[PDB]
């Protein structure tokens, strides 16, 4: 009887090919993303700037108002 | 190896990677690839091995 070491009725494979998913995005599309958010920003910071100067405008009045 | 086989190497499939520009970047990927064939050549001398003696 013999107990060398050979493979158990052979062996399954091992693969060799290079996975690399090239995700991605389309990025046109991700160009529509980014341009998205930064004219959302630009509407949003475009709001709060203008009631901001309102506000102001009414620390003006009471600088004027006070002075006398 | 592949023109003088000095051993069983003749009796399995691998390819050699070569490279086109002769650049260093192109090296590392001959390199990598190297490895990469050389899995290749352990999965096909664990599926072909005899059980002779030392």
């Amino acid at each position: 009887v013999k107990q060398d070491m050979p493979p158990v009725g052979g062996y399954g494979p091992i693969d060799y090919k290079r996975n690399l998913p090239r995700r991605g995005l389309s990025g046109y599309s991700m160009f529509a993303v980014g341009i998205g958010a930064l004219l959302f920003g630009y509407w949003s910071m475009m709001r709060w700037n203008r009631e901001r100067r309102r506000l102001q405008i009414e620390d003006f009045e009471a600088r004027i108002a006070l002075m006398p | 190896r592949k023109t003088q086989p000095y051993d069983v190497y003749d009796q399995v499939e691998f390819d050699v990677p070569i490279g086109s520009r002769g650049d260093c970047y192109d090296r590392y990927l001959c390199r990598v690839e190297e490895m990469r064939q050389s899995i290749r050549i352990i999965s096909q001398c664990l599926n072909k091995m005899p059980p002779g003696e030392i």
